[PDB]
């Protein structure tokens, strides 16, 4: 259990497509829970909906926690992460 | 018009049939069982006895079925549609005649009943024999109902024919690898059924028995039974070859490698080895035993000093085995259709009844033995009372076995499941296909597809397209249109008038010479030697065409093994032909004139001699002609019809030979679930469930058999006009697409028929349930649950019932005064009417209720449709008329078949039928597709030109949606149609929550009972591969069984109520999520003792 | 069962012609053909309605239960 | 593992069986008779 801290990240610079279905899923299941959101909805009412506009923001506030085999992890917030 | 014999000779096949109907495998085994069987069965359990009082001695003189000596006239039996109607079995009394002796030095008669037997429709006992459809109509039969299945209690059951291998017959089969070969016998007794063996163990020739202890060499066998020379054992299994004798050395030897032999000898060393006999008669554990221990080992009874028959059949045998060693490919085929015999419901039902009357006299006499055990007081005055009393088992144990097709027979200890089936009456050739059908023997290693292979030994005997799909493909067989199955002959005077013909007897004979002629065989079985074979067997087939013998006996001789084998017993299938002699039909004409008169019908031309039956080994012989015009002088017979290669279902076929053979298969399977007319009496029927079209129409195309075996009578469905263009898009893959306003008019209209049956049923506190009920609210009006209800309680006859309504108010008593509601409700997603309400009473005294509710369906999208070609497909878009392409006169689709459906299939036939359909229409004459035959294709594009349409069928159309003329011309005419009996409106199901199992807490598994769609291994094994963690989760865990339990971490194990109950603690119980289904695990788990002690984390923490 | 009102395909009013079809085969017998062409039934699927029409409620009513 | 009770080799021999609960044994309303009808595992345990 160590952080690697951010001058030295030897994971991916990008989004798996398995983290963005997951901060989706959670992103939208706050919301659900009546979270406030961070973009214009122009009428949408569907979290999933307003997630994905969100993502496409990148105003997401959720950071992806990467476990390396070994234990160690690093952490990579939505914003950062390239898609 | 003169007679032309080259296309006449056909209408042998309508006068086989008239004579020999295609259910005549059942009517005649049942009628033979209740003819011959019965009396059989009577005189050998002639005489029950009992160990006291000498003078006492109850015989069985006569037997019968449904008829009395008191009356010239027959018994009143109940009609098979009034036994359908209560839930009855049709059935006639079982009427015997008793000499059962009176104390005071009485003799007497008498005509006493012993239970009822099921009567096989249209037997000879049956109501239904010879009946005008007027008497039919007064009896509410419909006179095109096949016969030949059972009423039992109210339901339609076939003892499907049963297919075996033969018996008493020796099945060579050699092996790889384990390089072993194997010759059995299955030596089926009346009394016994026991296997034989003839191994071979390290290059050495065994003999393996069930009753036997060990494999016992060969050669000592052989001298146990009477061949000691051990000269001529070489020269019964061997003869004069270097390679048989040189393989057969090694047992030669090995009879003295234990030491040199006597007869005795040899039959000392055989008896120490039989196991035992239950000790009984022990004091026979001798050399004596060696008798019983030869004498079972096969089924060939000798009873004398000579043991010749027997020897050589065991010499037979392994020579068999010595030459299949030396020569693979010498092995007999198990699939091969002259190893097949078909046991019957006759046949079935005397096992059962032979059975069961052994139980019934075992009763009757221990019931005798009870009675007069008395000291005193032991009047002989009315013996037969527990003969009035014990007889209700015979009929209890005939209606159990055939109602559940469970045979438990003890005699021949085995317990057969499956022996008879419900009358699938989907349609008119659902039941006329249900029977002819034919179930293969089990233990066939199903892993493999030997059996499910389609064998060339099966032309003209089986089907070669009605075959299931699925599972069972090739394990169920179907008889061929013109086909018969031999009854048992007597081989006595067969053997001597082979004996009269020529054939040595087999004790005369010496063993050198043995291998030098042919060898005559009777039921596999050497009776002599033969000079001349082949004028011996000429011979035998002109007495079995003279007459002199039976013409079921088959005739063959082989070549390899030097044989002439004479077949005699029952269930061989064989298929008459039209001789061939002299390079010339012997028909002629002249014959096919008087038969087209109606004088000299089909069993004339066998006692004439110009046809006669042949059973598989005898085509092994014969070469047959398919048509007169290619007659060679060498061939021997002709064919009466080619097309009669295949059965009734696939005779709806137009074109057949046209098709790619799995299509055919494929409408084998769609024809019987066609919707259309059941029979003239579908609606007095009152059925489980049936479905009816509205407006059945015959085919525009129909064959030779449809008209054989009348669906153009009660044809299951309609013409319709079909343009085989692609269209919209929505007929794509197999989807149809339906014209509406056709569908207004009616087409492809149908409706379901579905019964209710309730029993007002009787209790032990003289008790009865109760249809009482129609409550009203507060203005006397009826509750909307009772809303067609009627006063009686029973929903009332023309009322629509919805989803939720009573239609039956049956009360059942609190403590079966008071009356517990459990009223019959209506759950469907669409409304149905009542058209039918039929108050009766069973046959045990109490009431019987049936509802019939009748729902009109109207085809929609996800109907399904096929064209007699294994074309069918969904209903995939209804398109207004006006959408649809039209023709120069405004003609419409009724429906459109893609042409991608076409180039893969290859079902050249559908398009040879659109064709003959439309110039059939135009002409005004029905066409025929007969197969290897039917209405000619250019003589249909005659009739089309000269109708002012394309010779090719393709009309110029205009197109609905633009009004231009499509590019294309379009292939437009009649197709024949089926609406199959798989409705979209039956297979719609959707579960949210409902019922789940009390054990698992799992959603049911029933679309009945609101069932949830199971997430399988497979579709597991997809949602990992995609990596969706939170769906696996959700669909297995919390969507199927979340159970919050409460987990101990000190003890691994789950508590209650916050209590761990090992610690009694409360401090260390964590409250979690598992499935139910793991809660279970661990409770199954904890019962075997297995403690699965769960050790938790904390999720965070990090 | 009994014959259809309209043609599937067309609509044409074929159930009028049933009875006088089988007139015209009984009585002044003709072929089937012309008697399908006398009653104006030109296009083939009114051909068809009546030439392949199965007339079953006329059995289906030998079984009449309230005689 | 012999630091835990019932890590002894004396466990394995069956000295007390646990009779599980009946909703692993469940109990069937209305079946064939009015009477209400047990299960097999139930029976089994009734006879040992
Ligand atoms: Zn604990
Ligand atoms: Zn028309």
């Amino acid at each position: 259990e160590k952080a690697i801290p951010k001058d030295q990240r030897a994971t991916t610079p990008y989004m798996t497509k398995y983290e963005r279905a997951r901060i989706l899923g959670t992103r939208a299941l706050q919301i659900s829970m009546n979270a406030p959101v961070f973009v214009d909805l122009e009428g949408e009412t569907d979290p999933l909906r307003i997630a994905m506009k969100e993502l496409a923001e990148k105003k997401i506030p959720l950071v992806i926690r990467r476990y390396l085999p070994d234990g160690s992890f690093e952490d990579w917030s939505v914003e950062e992460l390239i898609v | 018009d003169e007679i032309n014999t080259a296309q006449d000779k056909w209408h042998l096949l309508p006068a086989f049939l008239k004579v020999k109907g295609l259910v005549k495998q059942h009517l005649d085994s049942f009628n033979y069982f209740v003819d011959t069987d019965l009396k059989k069965i009577i005189k050998a359990n002639q005489l029950i006895l009992s160990d006291v009082d000498p003078e006492f001695y109850l015989k069985y003189v006569d037997i019968r079925v449904g008829k009395k000596s008191s009356s010239s006239t027959k018994d009143y039996l109940t009609p098979p549609h009034e036994c359908r109607l209560r839930d009855m079995t049709y059935s006639a009394p079982i009427y015997v005649d008793i000499e059962y002796t009176r104390g005071r030095n009485i003799i007497m008669h008498k005509d006493v009943e012993i239970g009822r037997m099921p009567i096989m429709l249209r037997s000879n006992k049956c109501i239904l024999y010879d009946a005008d459809e007027s008497k039919m109509a007064k009896l509410n039969e419909c006179p095109l109902d096949p016969g030949g299945y059972f009423i039992v209690n109210g339901t339609e059951k076939v003892i499907l024919v049963q297919e075996q291998l033969s018996k008493n017959r020796i099945i060579v089969e050699a092996d790889e690898k384990k390089g072993i070969v194997q010759a059995s016998v299955t030596s089926s007794t009346h009394e016994r059924k026991s296997k034989t063996y003839v191994i071979t163990k390290n290059g050495k020739i065994y003999l393996k028995h069930n009753s036997i202890a060990e494999e016992i060499p060969i050669a000592i066998v052989l001298k146990a039974c009477g061949i000691l020379s051990d000269l001529e054992i070489m020269q019964l299994v061997c003869g004069n070859d270097s390679s048989y004798q040189d393989i057969f050395a090694v047992n030669l030897e090995e009879s003295s490698k234990l030491d040199i032999y006597t007869q005795q000898q040899a039959l000392e060393y055989i008896g120490a080895k039989v196991k035992t006999m239950r000790r009984q008669k022990l004091t026979i554990l001798q050399e004596g035993i060696e008798a019983i221990a030869t004498t079972v080992i096969a089924h060939l009874t000798v009873e004398a000093l000579d043991f010749r028959e027997k020897a050589l059949y065991i010499a037979m045998m392994t020579r068999r085995v010595v030459m299949a060693m030396y020569n693979p490919k010498m092995i007999d085929d198990r699939d091969y259709v002259g190893n097949k015999r078909l046991e019957l419901a006759g046949q079935l039902i005397s096992l059962l009844f032979e059975d069961l009357f052994k139980k019934f006299n075992n009763d009757f006499k221990l019931s005798i033995d009870k009675v007069l055990k008395k000291p005193n007081r032991a009047m002989e005055y009315d013996a037969l009372l527990s003969i009035n009393v014990h007889s209700n088992n015979i009929t209890s144990g005939l209606n159990r076995a055939i109602s559940t097709g469970n045979w438990s027979l003890k005699r021949f200890k085995m317990e057969r499941a499956g022996v008879t089936h419900v009358l699938s009456r989907l349609s008119y050739i659902s039941a006329l296909g249900m029977m002819t059908r034919i179930s293969s023997q089990f233990e066939k290693s199903r892993k493999v597809s030997g059996p499910r292979a389609l064998q060339p030994s099966q032309f003209g005997m089986l089907c070669t397209a009605d075959t299931p799909e699925g599972e069972a493909c090739g394990l169920v067989k179907n008889l061929a249109l013109m086909t018969h199955i031999t009854t048992d002959d007597e081989e006595e005077p067969i053997k001597k008038l082979c004996y009269v013909l020529g054939v040595e007897d087999i004790t005369l004979i010496d063993s050198a010479s043995l291998h030098l002629n042919y060898g005559v065989y009777l039921n596999g079985t050497l009776i002599g030697s033969i000079r001349f074979p082949t004028k011996f067997v000429t011979q035998f087939r002109h007495l079995r065409r003279t007459g002199k013998v039976s013409e079921f006996i088959s005739i063959y001789s082989n070549s390899h093994q030097m044989a002439v084998h004479i077949a005699t017993d029952g269930g061989r299938i064989c298929r008459p032909l039209i001789i061939v002699s002299d390079g010339q039909s012997r028909v002629k004409d002249i014959h096919l004139r008087k038969l087209l008169d109606g004088e000299l019908d089909f069993d004339d031309f066998l006692k004439l001699g110009l046809v006669e039956y042949l059973d598989v080994n005898e085509e092994n012989d014969s070469y047959i002609a398919l048509y007169e015009k290619d007659i060679v002088p060498s061939m021997t017979h002709l064919e009466i019809e080619p097309f009669t290669i295949l059965g009734a279902v696939a005779g709806l076929i137009p074109y057949p030979h046209h098709n790619q053979s799995p299509r055919n298969t494929y409408q084998c399977a769609m024809g019987k679930q066609a919707i259309g007319a059941i029979a003239y009496n579908q609606f007095k029927r009152i059925d489980t469930l049936l479905y009816l079209m509205t407006y059945p129409q015959q085919p525009m195309v129909k064959t030779k058999t449809i008209e054989l075996i009348d669906y153009d009578k009660l044809p299951a469905g309609q013409n319709a006009t079909v343009a085989v263009m692609s269209y919209s898009g929505y007929d794509i893959e197999d989807a149809l697409v339906l014209n509406k306003s056709s569908i207004d008019r009616g087409f492809g209209r149908c409706e379901t028929r579905r019964k209710t049956t309730t029993v007002l049923k009787r209790y032990a506190n003289h008790t009865q349930d109760i249809i009482g009920g129609m409550r009203v609210d507060e203005n006397g009006d009826p509750i909307w649950q009772h809303q067609s209800l009627g006063p009686d309680g029973l929903g009332e006859v023309g009322m629509k019932v919805q989803s939720g309504q009573i239609y039956i108010n049956k009360s059942v008593p609190t403590n079966s005064t008071q009356y517990r509601e459990a009223p019959v409700i209506y759950r469907g997603p669409e409304p149905s009417h009542i058209d039918q309400v039929m108050m009766s009473v069973s046959d045990n005294d109490q009431a019987l209720i049936k509802v019939l509710l009748r729902q009109n369906r109207r085809p929609e999208l996800g109907d399904k449709f096929s064209s007699r070609h294994g074309q069918k497909g969904v209903c995939g878009i209804i398109v207004k008329q006006e959408d649809m392409p039209f023709n120069d006169q405004g003609i419409v689709p009724d429906i459109i078949m893609n042409p991608h459906g076409f180039p893969s299939r290859m079902t050249v036939g559908k398009m040879i039928e659109l064709i003959s359909g439309k110039a059939g229409v135009l002409n005004g004459t029905l066409e025929y597709g007969t197969c290897f035959g039917g209405s000619k294709l250019e003589d249909m594009s005659k009739i089309l030109v000269d109708q002012g349409f394309n010779y090719s069928g393709k009309d110029m159309l205009y197109s609905g949606i633009t009004g231009e003329c499509l590019q294309a011309y379009i292939f437009f005419g009649p197709i024949y149609y089926q609406k199959l009996k798989h409705m979209v409106l039956d297979k719609m199901h959707a579960r949210a929550r409902g019922p789940r199992a009390v054990l698992t807490r799992q959603p049911t598994e029933g679309r009945s009972r609101d069932g949830g769609l199971r997430l399988g291994e497979m579709e597991r094994d997809c949602v990992i591969a995609y990596g969706a963690s939170q769906l696996l989760l959700e669909r297995l865990m919390i969507s199927s069984d979340a159970f919050e339990v409460d987990v101990c971490d000190k003890c691994g194990l789950m508590g209650y109520s916050g209590w761990c109950t090992t610690c009694k603690s409360a401090e260390n119980i964590i409250k979690m999520t598992i499935p139910y289904a793991a809660k279970l695990l661990f409770q199954e788990l904890l019962s075997m003792n297995i403690a699965p002690r769960l050790r938790l984390e904390d999720i965070f923490q990090q | 069962m009994i014959v259809p009102v309209r043609c599937f395909s067309c609509g044409k009013v074929v159930g009028d012609k049933w009875e006088s079809y089988l007139n015209l085969l009984q009585e002044d017998e003709l072929d089937e053909g012309t008697a399908l062409s006398r009653l104006g039934l030109k296009r083939y699927c009114c051909r068809r309605m009546i030439l392949t029409h199965v007339d079953l409620i006329e059995k289906f009513l030998r079984y009449n239960p309230l005689e | 593992d012999a630091t835990v009770p019932s890590g002894r080799p004396e466990t394995y021999i069956w000295r007390y069986l646990p009779a599980p609960p009946v909703c692993i044994r469940p109990s069937v309303m209305m079946q064939d008779s009015p009477a209400s009808n047990e299960d097999d595992l139930t029976v089994k345990l009734t006879e040992i």
